[PDB]
Parts: C-alpha cells; sequence; structure tokens
DNA sequence: GAATTAACTGCCCCCCCCCCCCCCCGTCCGACTGA
C-alpha cells in the first residue's frame, strides 16, 4: 500500500523539515516525489540542497518513470508554429501550424489546398525569428500537380534565394497506394541524416477513390489508410515534424440536406476524420478571394477568416 | 501453504501434498472428475474437501439488502459517486458515473468526448463534498497526441466554471502534478500496460480514475472482417481485466468510443444512422453505455451547433437525453432541456 | 420420343416534412477617373 509521509524521517531528516512538507497538503512520499521544484522550493526557509536530497531519497523510494502534465507540458512548450503567408489565416489559427500534428485541409475543384502547400512549402525555410521553422521541405505528389515556378514567386516576395529554396525541397510521385505507403519507409530513412521541418501530402486520399471502388472493396480501403495515417502519426511523433495533407469532396444526392446550397463532405470516413487534429473547410470567394473556416480542432473555436491567392503567393485580401 | 489450517484428516492432505496443489484457487480451478483422478480417492470425501475449501474461501456474513440500503458509508460503491462537475449532467446521470464498472462514451468527430474526459480527470480531485474522490486520475493516449494547450486553459478557467465551491482552497489543489499521462501504439502495448503500469499506479492511491482516449483506434487497425475471433479474445480479456482492476479498487473506468454507420439495407438502434463499434462482445463488457452526438449545419443552420448526450442504456437509468454547449470554461449543459 | 443433365433467376418495404440564401454567365450605360 502507500507509504505514509512518517517514513522520511528514517532517510535522513528531521521532524521539522517533514512535518513542514506535511502541513503543505502533501502527506505521503508517492505525492512528493512527483511535485515540482519550485513548488517544493517556493516555501519560506526551504534551502535547494535538502530539496534535492529528498527529491533523491523520494525517487529511490517511490517507483518513477510515470509522466505527469506539469512535466509534460513544461518539457514539450517548444513547439513551432509556421506561418501560413497570410496574417488573417496566422490569426485565426493563432500563430500558425503546430508541429507533431497532423493537419488536413479539404474543399472542391478551385479553392486553394496547392497553393498553400507550396507557401507552406517556402515558408518552412524561414528562421524561427521570422515566423519560419528552420528546415527542409518533403513534397510527396499523387497528382502530378507541382509546379517550381510557385515556389520561385514566395522566395522572391520574402527575399530569400531562388536557387536556395529549390534545393531544400525534397520531391517524390506516388502512382499507387503501395509506392505512396512505401516511400514512407524511404522519408524515415531520409529524416536521420538531416533536419526537416514540414512534410506534405497532396492528395491523401486521391488514389483510393480509384484503387478501391464499390462496396466489396470498402474494408480494405480502410484499413490500408488507417494504416498509413498510423505510420504517419508514427513518423511526426518520432521526428517532431508538421504533416500536412489534402483530401477531396463528395456530394449528399439525398433529401435529407435542404439548405440545397450544394451540400458536400469530405471523404475518407470516419478514419481520417479521427486521425486528423486540424480540419479547415475551404470554400470559394467573390474573386480570388477565398474562406478558410475551422471543421475540427480540439483547442479552437469555430470561426471562419478570408484570405486570397496572389501572384506571390497566399496572402491577405487586397483594399 | 493455506489448506493447513483447515480441518481434515492426514490421508487427503497428504494426497493434496502428493498432487501439488498450492491454494484454495487451485482447488477450485480443476472439476469433480479431476480431483477425484488426482487425489485417487471416493467422491464423499471429495465433497467434504470442497465444501471446506468454499467455507474457508467465503461465507461467513449473511449480508441482506438493509445492509446495502441503510449503511452508505460501509458499501461507497452503491451510493458515492462520481460527479461531471455539471448540476444538469449530474442531474441526468442521476449523481454521476458509477464506481464499479465500465462506462462507454461514444460518438462521431468533433462530438466532444475529450472535453468530457478532460473535465472529468478535473474534477476527480475535488474533496467527497463536491462530488469528487480527493485522487488523481490516469490518461492513456491511443490515437494522437496529448492536448496540453486546452488543459493548460481548462485548468486556467477552472475558477470561472466552479462557481457553486469556495475559491479559498482551489489555489491548494494542484491540479497538473495529479494527472498521469501514458502513449500506446499496438493493442498488445495496451494490454501490457493495462496488465503492468495501471495496477501499480492504483494500488498505490496516485489516482482513482482511468480514462482510455480511443479504445477501438488499436483494434480498428489490426483486425479485418475475416479475424473476429482473436478480436474477440483480447477485447474479452481486456475488459476482465479493468472490470476486476475498477472493481478491487473501487476506481471508476471511462472508454471513449467511435461508430460507425448502420449501412442500412437487431442491437435496438432501428432509426440511428450511427452505431457504437467493436460490435457485441465489447458492448457486453459494459455496464452505463452514453452517446453525444452533433446535428450538422442542415439541423445546425440556427448560427451555433446542436449538440445532445444520450443515455442508451442503464441497470438504473431511463433512456433520456440533454443539451450542451462547449465555451473557454468547459462543458455546460442547458437548463430546462432534458427529455422524458 | 424420352430419360438425363445443364443453365439462368431468385430471396421485399421505409423515408410525408418545406427559412436558408454563396460568390456570376448579369446587359448595359453614366459618370469617374487618371493618364
Ligand atoms: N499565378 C497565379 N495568380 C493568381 N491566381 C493563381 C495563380 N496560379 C494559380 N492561381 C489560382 O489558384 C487556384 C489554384 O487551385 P489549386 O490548384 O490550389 O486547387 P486544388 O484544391 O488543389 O484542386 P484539385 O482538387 O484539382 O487538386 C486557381 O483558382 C487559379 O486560378
Ligand atoms: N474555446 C474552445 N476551445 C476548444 N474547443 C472549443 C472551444 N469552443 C468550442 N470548441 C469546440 O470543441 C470541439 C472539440 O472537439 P473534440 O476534440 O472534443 O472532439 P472529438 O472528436 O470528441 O475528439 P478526439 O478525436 O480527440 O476523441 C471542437 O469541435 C470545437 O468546435
Ligand atoms: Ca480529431
Ligand atoms: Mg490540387
Ligand atoms: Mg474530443
Amino acid at each position: 500500500g502507500p507509504q505514509p509521509i512518517s517514513r522520511l524521517e528514517q532517510c535522513g531528516i528531521n521532524a521539522n523539515d517533514v512535518k513542514k512538507l506535511e502541513e503543505a497538503g502533501f502527506h505521503t512520499v508517492e505525492a512528493v516525489a512527483y511535485a515540482p521544484k519550485k513548488e517544493l522550493i517556493n516555501i519560506k526557509g526551504i534551502s535547494e540542497a535538502k530539496a534535492d536530497k529528498i527529491l533523491a531519497e523520494a525517487a529511490k523510494l517511490v517507483p518513477m518513470g510515470f509522466t505527469t502534465a506539469t512535466e509534460f507540458h513544461q518539457r514539450r512548450s517548444e513547439i513551432i508554429q509556421i506561418t501560413t503567408g497570410s496574417k488573417e489565416l496566422d490569426k485565426l489559427l493563432q500563430g500558425g501550424i503546430e508541429t507533431g500534428s497532423i493537419t488536413e485541409m479539404f474543399g472542391e475543384f478551385r479553392t486553394g489546398k496547392t497553393q498553400i502547400c507550396h507557401t507552406l512549402a517556402v515558408t518552412c525555410q524561414l528562421p524561427i525569428d521570422r515566423g519560419g521553422g528552420e528546415g527542409k521541405a518533403m513534397y510527396i505528389d499523387t497528382e502530378g500537380t507541382f509546379r517550381p515556378e510557385r515556389l520561385l514567386a514566395v522566395a522572391e516576395r520574402y527575399g530569400l534565394s531562388g536557387s536556395d529554396v529549390l534545393d531544400n525541397v525534397a520531391y517524390a510521385r506516388a502512382f499507387n497506394t503501395d509506392h505512396q505507403t512505401q516511400l514512407l519507409y524511404q522519408a524515415s530513412a531520409m529524416m536521420v541524416e538531416s533536419r526537416y521541418a514540414l512534410l506534405i501530402v497532396d492528395s491523401a486520399t486521391a488514389l483510393y477513390r480509384t484503387d478501391y471502388s464499390g462496396r466489396g472493396e470498402l474494408s480494405a480501403r480502410q484499413m490500408h489508410l488507417a494504416r498509413f495515417l498510423r505510420m504517419l502519426l508514427r513518423l511526426a511523433d518520432e521526428f517532431g515534424v508538421a504533416v500536412v495533407i489534402t483530401n477531396q469532396v463528395v456530394a449528399q444526392v439525398d433529401g435529407a440536406a435542404m439548405f440545397a446550397a450544394d451540400p458536400k463532405k469530405p471523404i475518407g470516413g470516419n478514419i481520417i476524420a479521427h486521425a486528423s487534429t486540424t480540419r479547415l473547410y475551404l470554400r470559394k470567394g467573390r474573386g480570388e478571394t477565398r474562406i478558410c473556416k475551422i471543421y475540427d480542432s480540439p483547442c479552437l473555436p469555430e470561426a471562419e477568416a478570408m484570405f486570397a491567392i496572389n501572384a506571390d503567393g497566399v496572402g491577405d485580401a487586397k483594399d | 501453504m493455506d489448506l493447513d489450517l483447515l480441518d481434515l484428516n492426514p490421508r487427503i492432505i497428504a494426497a493434496i501434498k502428493k498432487a501439488k496443489l498450492k491454494s484454495v484457487k487451485e482447488v477450485l480451478h480443476f472439476s469433480g472428475p479431476d480431483l477425484k483422478r488426482l487425489t485417487n480417492l471416493s467422491s464423499p470425501e471429495v465433497w467434504h474437501l470442497l465444501r471446506t475449501a468454499s467455507l474457508h474461501l467465503r461465507g461467513s456474513s449473511i449480508l441482506t439488502a438493509l445492509q446495502l440500503h441503510q449503511q452508505k458509508e460501509r458499501f461507497p460503491t452503491q451510493h458515492q459517486r462520481l460527479s461531471l462537475g455539471c448540476p444538469v449532467l449530474d442531474a441526468l446521470l442521476r449523481g454521476g458515473l458509477p464506481l464499479d464498472g465500465i462506462t462507454e462514451l461514444a460518438g462521431r468527430s468533433s462530438a466532444g468526448k475529450t472535453q468530457l474526459a478532460l473535465q472529468l480527470c478535473l474534477a476527480v480531485q475535488f474533496p467527497r463534498q463536491h462530488g469528487g474522490l480527493e485522487a488523481g486520475a490516469v490518461y492513456i493516449c491511443t490515437e494522437d497526441a496529448f492536448p496540453h494547450k486546452r488543459l493548460q486553459q481548462l485548468m486556467a478557467q477552472q475558477p470561472r466554471l466552479r462557481t457553486d465551491v469556495p475559491g479559498e482552497l482551489l489555489q491548494k489543489l494542484r491540479f497538473g502534478s495529479q494527472i498521469f499521462i501514458e502513449h500506446v501504439a499496438d493493442v498488445d502495448t495496451l494490454l501490457e500496460c493495462v496488465n503492468k503500469k495501471v495496477p501499480v499506479l492504483l494500488s498505490r492511491g496516485m489516482a482513482r480514475l482511468v480514462v482510455i482516449d480511443s479504445v477501438a483506434a488499436p483494434f480498428r487497425c489490426e483486425f479485418d472482417s475475416q479475424a473476429s475471433a482473436p478480436r474477440a479474445r483480447h477485447l474479452q480479456s481486456l475488459g476482465a481485466t479493468l472490470r476486476e482492476l475498477s472493481s478491487a479498487f473501487q476506481s471508476p473506468v471511462l472508454c471513449i468510443n467511435q461508430v460507425t454507420e448502420a449501412m442500412e439495407e437487431p442491437l435496438g438502434f432501428w432509426d440511428e444512422r450511427v452505431s457504437p463499434a467493436l460490435g457485441i462482445t465489447w458492448a457486453n463488457q459494459l455496464l452505463v453505455r452514453l452517446l453525444a452526438d452533433r446535428l450538422r449545419e442542415e439541423e445546425a443552420a440556427l448560427g451555433c451547433p446542436a449538440r445532445t448526450l444520450r443515455v442508451l442504456s442503464a441497470p438504473h437509468l431511463p433512456p433520456s437525453s440533454c443539451s450542451y454547449t462547449i465555451s473557454a470554461e468547459g462543458v455546460r449543459g442547458t437548463p430546462g432541456t432534458q427529455s422524458h
């Protein structure tokens, strides 16, 4: 069972200090073993030497190796938020796009799902002071829709070297689901040699619509997608990178919908919804302006923002 | 080692020693014919041995239902409840989660399961008068990273949510240091975690609440439609272990589940578009089954999302429902919304 | 002419309510406007 606080004196502490810890709300070795150091030493008359001594006593007395919420937050508080190139989007996402998580953007047709990917592929190489991530970029393509001349425009907008940007972006093309999944082992091998800050898959579910067709092939398609997303999550957790993927849409041809403004939902079922962390929904706006809406997020409220696609990349709507 | 204190004859205990029987659990593991062939002795002495072993293991107190009803302090599991933090949700649940068995929470994505899990994790550290258990909690993430930012925001906003509790002891409560986080990636990893790490935390008394972020996530990435038997075996083992731990340490177990569509071409879901996953084998292991649902813009074209928390089945709760909203403070139920 | 074998089809019943617009293909002229 639990060891009472009346055991500390046999380990080398006097009654005064163990009592001082006792009336501070703590009543067992287990509670004080994981207690934060600053909260232990903020009490007046408590020296750091005896604090470290009693912490060592607890560590050799209490089974350690258990993560704690305060330690979890104070150990991984140096996350990086890459800027999207638009002030409105950065404000809406509260600083940009986080690392160590999967962010997906879904929408129809001429919405800006590829321009955003290009802009992120450029801006991820900026210094952390300027809002970047200070790393390379990986672009996995499934539709043959990669244009370096779009990256050149952003590199010129931000005053970066044109040739250097095109040297930091690794590129690969996928022709089926097996090749797309197999490329992840090569990605894992490559991420050890250098430091990467972004990984782009566009589009994640483009090939699954045609590789598996009909109700008969639904289960295998869903399991393959789940395994692919599990591999992506493992990569993101291990290397601390930002994974951005794009999705597609499908119509709702039944009478349940009534607002009649072309109802549409993302494809992939529940696996892609549960695997991804933050989901964005882009729709067409007047002229070249577009509207971005937060579809799902564990720590954000649903809202809306407006951006535009310009000659220099994704930016803010002109006046 | 323990049957020595039992009254007996030397012959039967000599036979037991020769047959390598250790404790009463070992002798109760075997049946009549097995014990008869192992001890090679007559049936009536086997019956006497079984009777004596059973009387040794249990059978001392004649516990009626008056002792369950009147003696509130003797049996906390039948009266004490874990409050959910909101009076409306507690009224819907008639007090909160039971202290024994497994409670399921199921629903589609972006419904608000993680927010409820975090609120329950924070609400367990209150004193017994305020609906808590004066202990910590264990969080097991099976799908993705833990949301530390939302937890910190909830901890900061905690004084605003708990309006009824006066705030002098709120600053004493160290919310961050009494929550433990674990990560798993496989079904076998989760089984090893629940077999080894969880009992260590519960026995020593750090925590009295277990939360699984997504029980269905590991099982949906390994077993196809043609491998139902191994999945059923694993689910039965996990449910048995969880129920045993919850009963032994009087700690509620909250499981978060996903859903699958009907795909209309039973189990009580006739006109429901979605049903809890993992089949009927997992559904047999639970005690109270909940369901959180969100009506999309088609029904949510009024300006704000519509969220309803529904009770599917429970041994002591009628099928009911309510409404709730998610804000910067936490999950709060809408007053005057419970359905009969 | 007939015993015998072979090939194509079939397995079924619930939704009766009704705010909802959204990103232009207007057809074009009056006047502004800066150059
Ligand atoms: N240099 C540019 N200047 C202005 N607008 C541009 C420029 N280049 C492309 N665009 C616009 O950006 C959009 C490109 O759409 P995009 O390729 O991002 O779509 P998508 O969501 O990837 O579509 P798909 O589903 O076909 O993959 C178009 O509407 C196009 O008019
Ligand atoms: N201030 C806020 N902070 C965080 N979330 C908020 C806020 N206001 C509203 N929300 C809503 O909270 C929801 C959080 O969803 P949540 O993470 O609980 O979904 P889930 O699918 O149950 O989770 P998980 O997949 O992790 O189990 C979002 O859909 C968002 O709209
Ligand atoms: Ca999610
Ligand atoms: Mg594209
Ligand atoms: Mg949630």
